[PDB]
RNA sequence: CCCGGCGAGGGGAGUGAAAAAGAACCUGAAACCGUGUACGUACAAGCAGUGGGAGCACGCUUAGGCGUGUGACUGCGUACC
RNA sequence: AGGACCGAACCGACUAAUGUUGAAAAAUUAGCGGAUGACUUGUGGCUGGGGGUGAAAGGCCAAUCAAACCGGGAGAUAGCU
RNA sequence: GUGAAGAGGGAAACAACCCAGACCGCCAGCUAAGGUCCCAAAGUCAUGGUUAAGUGGGAAACGAUGUGGGAAGGCCCAGAC
RNA sequence: CACAGGUGGUCAGGUAGAGAAUACCAAGGCGCUUGAGAGAACUCGGGUGAAGGAACUAGGCAAAAUGGUGCCGUAACUUC
RNA sequence: AAUUCCUUGUCGGGUAAGUUCCGACCUGCACGAAUGGCGUAAUGAUGGCCAGGCUGUCUCCACCCGAGACUCAGUGAAAUU
RNA sequence: GAUGUCGGCUCAUCACAUCCUGGGGCUGAAGUAGGUCCCAAGGGUAUGGCUGUUCGCCAUUUAAAGUGGUACGCGAGCUGGGUUUAGAACGUCGUGAGACAGUUCGGUCCCUAUCUGCCGUGGGCGCUGGAGAACUGAGGGGGGCUGCUCCUAGUACGAGAGGACCGGAGUGGACGCAUCACUGGUGUUCGGGUUGUCAUGCCAAUGGCACUGCCCGGUAGCUAAAUGCGGAAGAGAUAAGUGCUGAAAGCAUCUAAGCACGAAACUUGCCCCGAGAUGAGUUCUCCCUGACCCUUUAAGGGUCCUGAAGGAACGUUGAAGACGACGACGUUGAUAGGCCGGGUGUGUAAGCGCAGCGAUGCGUUGAGCUAACCGGUACUAAUGAACCGUGAGGCUUAACCUU
């Protein structure tokens, strides 16, 4: 359907309030390396288990 | 048998070839059956050495389908083709006296004490 | 009258000595296990909780896990539990399994869950195709005026379209036992048990039929 | 529908599924080091360790059998010899896969899979 | 005035009944006799919202001993 | 789900094969069709593999004539009296459409081919 | 001088009377999108306005419901051509 | 041999499923019909709006046709909105 | 008469009805049409008659021993009806 | 418009196949860019279907309904 | 009958049964001899009917795969107001 | 400056003057049956054909084939069939252009939903210190229909033939919910077979691709065509109605006071959603017992010390499902992948023996290959933590606490 007028600027605040994406919360250290990374998985580009990993 | 407009093969002795379903009985609010139905024919084509002829209307009942009927073993015995063996439409059990090809396990109860009991066929 | 804390655990066709044989759904019901026991000042109605699932019990919530502390010992996160007007047991377990289900012949098997997830299968929200007249194109199955009018009444309650299946928890009402069965503890029950395979279940017993 | 049935379908018909592991199974017979994504990683371990078992001792029809999962000159020549009598010595889990982060050519979650006895890596990187 | 409602139907329309109200609880005939004595919408409700029945002469939701009153 | 799949090997009797379907066989059965009992036999062919999930049951194939006649008995009831075993043959397929639309002359099968 | 990728774009530092003149650069509405403060929104609703107003910052209100800005709540109340 | 046929490339579009704020101002997939003929068709040339042109539908004239366009009369006129 | 060409009061409201004629201000009084248990501003008014039906607060034909008062009248404590 | 549309001349390699249908293919073109995952209703393509065989419907509803080549074998009517 | 005011004409036939079809009939619309008539092989992507093959068009729909929906990321309209 | 049509399909919805069972008066009703007949919204209320069709005509199911409304329901649903729809042209008429609800041939129908509803679903907040667990019912709907015959019962009655319900019972038919063992279906993560070409140097052998090339079987799943199955004894308030006692009207009398009985509906019993029920909730189980400065102080601000029980992101992932949420659960780990034992499928894996002068088949090998399934196995990968949650938690009446 058309509407019957022009919405509100109240309305465009209000429909992406419950969309946003989330995130961890901290500054992660890791046992293994002085390297950050998302908590409870794999340092990108470091030791967080033993191993490193990723390519390309 | 499950559906109308369908012709299916004799299995009696009072019509030749094909015979015509003009419904499926049951039950209602429904225009197809499940195994072991009754059917209501009319017989589309007839000959002299079966005892009716064309355009008259009997009961019938199930005798083979190719999808089998729950009767037997737990495990429906699967028949080849769609047949049927023509009942009366009052009087009950089968008017035709014989069956086409083998014996089958759809003649060997109550309604069928006319047609077993005869020597030429399913004996 | 207590409601029993099945699963589902088996199918059988079992064969009957007259010329038809029987697909049946085999239900384990065994340990149902009390830790509270509520009485008639507990929530105000006298009833006895039972608990029958599948928990490690190491790395569990100190509130629950006293609960089943100062009684009898359970696994499973959620607990049910059914009003009575018989002799309460004591709450330290007590186990009680398909024996109950001889009294009466039949059950009423309730279920937890559902196990399907939409079910606009032709199941329960249901359906026909448009039978093709003219040349018919685009809308088969959506449904084609929900609504009437402002005078029969604008959309009515009491219609489905598109959704989810509940997961509540459903009755058939008042089902037949086939067979109950000592020393392994085995229900024979005819058929449509609630869920899919391997679900957890409610079975108490018929009050109506 | 899926219930009571474990693992993944992707997005691809059957005949495109068979070219993308014998694509996927050479590069890694090739590069002994990949990654991929999550419900990849999944399938590349279901596909790599069948063929890893029946590896371990010397089997002619065998060798056919893993030509018809997957057609290539490289992948039967490197199981029987290099990595089926390495693989040899255990009971599963010839490969682990490292659960790597997100994807950098645009968006999915990807898994990283390494041989068990390996911890290798390389880059693409310029700064 | 037996305060018929949308609630969904066949052949006719569900309803409740005045004659249900009492064998669920006394409260309910009190309840709408002064429920429907307030005005419009928003006001009749900020009154509404402190009155308390419950089952009657045996109510455990009286415990306070408020000031007592005669009417 | 804890004593299913174990359920498929109880069921199973030492009777059920894993061969090449094709042995000629005799089925012993009863009509238990009306209120009455008494015996009849059936003879063939058994030309699908048994024991598909969890119950075995034997699926027929006649052969004798030209039509498409298949039958099930189940293996695990008492509706089926007797099971005796006979002539050696193979078919590999659970299927034998050749013969249904025209066979005679043809009974048995004593070699599994070569 | 700082950040960045060879970049984009901006700041600090310095120019100038001015960059609240930083290159679309005159001063600069209103549409336009977002921040920051005050107070407000979870018994809560309609031409969104008028009448009555707890409350909060500031005015000794001459505290007697007021000025200023807002405002839980609510009586009353149908846009303009 | 054939203004016979089935049929590509080459040309068309009866039906059917879809598309129907499309992939596309009828195209697609697939059935379908011309293709040795009144066929298919490139180049160069020619008629200009109630005028051409039409195995004719009152069809076709720049993904448009039962009526193509601009510069002037022109502030056309409207018992009118 | 009113709306058209006028605010307000009352009516579940309204274009148009009834009271009434908007200079403007007034925590002023009075009276109208309309109201007076709460909604909702004022009488569950003082005194008497009657309906058992939410009639009141939805209409006619139409009927009856549904119920009461009133004057004239038949019957009418001698016995009524 | 990197438009599933339209458009003339020359040249003519292999196997199977009725042929320049068509599967694969020598020479060659070329990935016609949302992706990747789930597998809700539903929409569209594609697959596959018991028993019936149009019974759907005004209407067989594209292919999945028919198909090719070899061989045997052949009707009323007919301007042959 | 492409032709019938009435009429789904009347009767026979195929038949789920079949306003239509096929046959006969006239109670005959305004039929009727170049608005041409009657009969006819071939032919038409041409209409209706018939019996048989087959098939998800359908009884009644189930499930598999994929592209949108849905998920995450990107670019990014419109009818309207 | 749009309240826009027939016909078909779909999808409904409400009024009861009810198609029907059910309680009941009457009858010129003996009984059976019907006519007459009131209560009743509770529930089942049929379909295919021709025809664009209403209405028609015809066959038929089921015990059964109802009435009325809805912008003559529903093109911000579907097709676009119908009228010359726009087009000849038949039939018809006028000099003609043009027309016709007689007609035949095919033939352009839009909106991704602003607010509103309807059904499914999450975030955030009050629940009174916090946390987790069961949970009551203020509130509100669903089953709800209806034949058959055994018994009830060949009995009252009637001339005789004949002759019914409630209640118990199984069962058909409608209606609806769940289900995947049975019977089929499918199963693009499993086997084999098979045309063809291309290919592994070549052959014995074997394989990519052609709609998953094609065809049949298939674990686990899902599913209807298949499966299991509710539709309930009892109770109260009652309708129409049999009345008892009784007044208007000396009494009688369903009537005004007063009371036994009287239907599926109604209040329920049976079933299901439910504390946002601000009336803010109960009850079970766990945890937190340190301190000063400052301002408005049932309060908050700053800071050291310090925050438990628990939660969430994250993560593998599901037998939970649009997404989520919900759920197993991160080495205290059987989640998924492999892998082992087993299962169930397929139909004997290359080589060898043997048949076949070859493709290939069969004995060596009930093999080999194998997916989701059952149980084992830590083989593998799910970081050690951090963070949000704090140091016993309002006034006041009533109860108790030395009170």
């Amino acid at each position: 359907a058309v509407q019957q007028n022009k919405p509100t600027r109240s309305k465009r605040g209000m429909r992406r309030s419950h969309d946003a994406l989330t995130a961890v919360t901290s500054l992660s250290v890791d046992k293994t390396s002085g390297e950050k990374h998302l908590r409870h998985h794999i340092t990108a580009d470091g030791y967080y288990r033993g191993r490193k990993v990723i390519a390309k | 048998m499950i559906q109308e407009q369908t012709m299916l093969n004799v299995a009696d002795n009072s019509g030749a070839r094909r015979v015509m379903c003009i419904k499926v009985l049951g039950g209602s609010h429904r225009r197809y059956a499940g195994v072991g139905d009754i059917i209501k024919i009319t017989i589309k084509e007839a000959i002299p050495r079966g005892k009716v002829k064309k355009g008259d209307v009997l009961k019938a009942v199930v005798v083979r389908t190719k999808k089998g009927v729950r009767r037997p073993d737990g495990s429906v015995i699967r028949f080849d083709g769609n047949a049927c063996v023509l009942l009366n439409n009052n009087s009950e059990q089968p008017i035709g006296t014989r069956i086409f090809g083998p014996v089958t396990r759809e003649l060997r109860s109550e309604k069928f004490m006319k047609i077993i009991s005869l020597a030429p066929e399913v004996l | 009258m207590i409601g029993l804390v099945g699963k589902k655990v088996g199918m059988t066709r079992i064969f009957t000595e007259d010329g038809v044989s029987i697909p049946v759904t085999v239900i384990e019901v065994e340990a149902n296990r009390v830790t509270q026991v509520k009485d008639l000042a507990n929530d105000g109605y006298r009833a006895i909780q039972v608990t029958t699932g599948a928990k490690k019990a190491n790395r569990v919530t100190k509130p629950e896990a006293g609960h089943f502390a100062k009684a009898g010992v359970e696994a499973g996160r959620g607990l049910w539990e059914f009003r009575l007007a018989e002799g309460e047991e004591f709450t330290v377990g007590q186990s009680i399994s398909v024996e109950l289900f001889a009294d009466v012949k039949k059950v009423d098997v309730t279920g937890t869950s559902k196990g399907k997830g939409f079910a606009g299968t032709v199941k329960r929200w249901n359906f026909r195709t448009q039978d093709a007249t003219h040349g018919n194109s685009l809308s088969h199955r959506v449904p084609g005026s929900i609504g009437q009018n402002q005078t029969p009444g604008k959309v009515f309650k009491g219609k489905k379209m598109a959704g989810q299946m509940g997961n509540e928890r459903v009755t058939v009402q008042s089902l037949d036992v086939v067979r109950v069965d000592a020393e392994r503890n085995l229900l024979l029950v005819k058929g449509a048990v609630p869920g899919a395979t391997g679900s957890d279940l409610i079975v108490k017993p018929a009050v109506k039929a | 529908m899926r219930h009571r049935k474990s693992g993944r379908q992707l997005n691809r018909n059957s005949s495109h599924r068979q070219a993308m592991f014998r694509n996927m199974a050479g590069s890694l017979v090739r590069h002994e080091i990949i990654k991929t994504t999550l419900p990849k990683a999944k399938e590349l371990r279901r596909v790599v360790e069948p063929l890893i078992t029946l590896a371990k001792t010397d089997s002619v029809a065998n060798r056919r059998l893993a030509f018809a999962r997957t057609r290539d000159n490289e992948i039967v020549a490197k199981l029987f010899n290099e990595l089926g009598p390495r693989f040899a010595s255990r009971a599963g889990g010839y490969t682990r896969i490292l659960k790597c982060g997100f994807r950098a050519g645009d968006n999915a979650p990807m898994a990283y899979i390494e041989l068990v006895d390996r911890s290798e890596k390389a880059e693409a990187a310029a700064e | 005035k037996v305060y018929y409602h949308h609630t969904g139907h066949i052949g006719g329309i569900k309803q409740a009944t005045f004659e249900e109200m009492i064998a669920r609880r006394p409260e309910r005939v009190i309840e709408i006799a002064v429920k429907g004595m307030l005005p419009k919408g928003p006001l009749g409700r900020a009154m509404f919202r402190k009155l308390k029945v419950y089952a009657g002469n045996e109510h455990n939701h009286a415990a306070q001993q408020p000031q007592v009153l005669d009417i | 789900s804890n004593i299913i799949k174990q359920l498929e090997q109880e069921q199973m009797k030492q009777d059920v094969p894993s061969f090449r379907p094709g042995d000629t066989v005799e089925v012993k059965v009863w009509v238990v069709e009306g209120s009455k009992k008494r015996l009849q036999a059936f003879e063939g062919v058994v030309i699908a593999i048994r024991n598909r999930g969890l119950h075995s049951a034997f699926t027929v194939r006649k052969i004798s004539n030209g039509e498409g006649v298949e039958r099930v008995f189940q293996t695990h009831s008492p509706v089926v009296d007797s099971i005796s075993v006979k002539r050696r043959g193979a078919v590999r397929k659970a299927k034998l459409y050749y013969l249904r639309e025209r066979t005679g002359k043809a009974a048995r099968i004593k070699e599994r081919l070569n």
